[PDB]
């Protein structure tokens, strides 16, 4: 058998059996990451700090200036 | 030696039917147990297999002589130790059919035997008919009482 089971009309031949199974198409997959890629694209260790220190430095200030319409 | 073997093994199972399934002795075969050891793992006849009618050869004696191999096994039981003389090779060629020539149950004694003197399904017991499986039985070597031989 074998050449009963895949047929391919004429073939001449026991090999240029059919053969059509799953594989990768031609050419392979995309390239694929493996990597971390995490962005350290934030704000740095300075305008966190001087976004901070900036709200105290006015913030405070209204703080203070608000204490001055309440009273 | 191992590819006069595998030839013989792949003839006798070139015309051989795939009863092995619904064939009584389907564990318990000779032709099972040498294909799966000396008989090669591939056949490659595809093709018409020749088939046989199934003799009756009684209420005792199951026959199914499409699978039976035509070893002459059994027509030598018969005509030797069992000596009723009634099976019988009729024919030659593959076209090769073993049993009585005219319906004649096998009206000796000592001719359920026949069965296990086959290597093959073929001639199997009939009370037995497909009961159980070679490999359920658990065995006891007990002895018999119906007669006084032991
Ligand atoms: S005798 Fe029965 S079990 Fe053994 S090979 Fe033939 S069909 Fe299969
Ligand atoms: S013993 Fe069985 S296999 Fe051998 S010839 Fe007789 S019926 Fe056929």
């Amino acid at each position: 058998t074998e050449a009963m089971i895949r047929n391919k009309p004429g073939m001449a031949s026991v090999k240029d059996m059919p053969l059509l199974q799953d594989g990768p198409p031609p050419g392979g997959f995309a390239p694929v990451r493996y990597a971390r890629r995490i962005s350290n694209t934030g704000p740095s260790a300075m305008a966190m700090f001087l976004a901070v220190s900036g709200a105290f430095a006015w913030g405070m200030y209204q703080v203070g200036q608000g204490n001055k319409i309440r009273r | 030696a191992k590819k006069a073997r595998e030839g013989v093994m792949e003839f006798l199972l070139m015309n051989h039917p795939l009863d092995c399934p619904i064939c009584d002795q389907g564990g318990e075969c000779d032709l099972q147990d040498q294909s799966m050891a000396f008989g090669s793992d591939r056949g490659r006849f595809t093709e018409m297999k020749r088939s046989v009618v199934d003799k009756n050869l009684g209420p005792l004696v199951k026959t199914v002589m499409t699978r039976c191999i035509q070893c002459t096994r059994c027509v030598r039981f018969a005509s030797e130790v069992a000596g009723v003389q009634d099976l019988g090779i009729l024919g030659r060629g593959s076209g090769e059919e073993i049993g009585t020539y005219v319906e004649k149950l096998m009206t000796s004694e000592l001719s359920g035997n026949v069965i296990d003197i086959c290597p093959v399904g073929a001639l199997t017991s009939k009370p037995f008919a497909f009961k159980a499986r070679n490999w359920e039985l658990k065995a006891t070597e007990t002895i018999d009482v119906s007669d006084a031989v032991g």
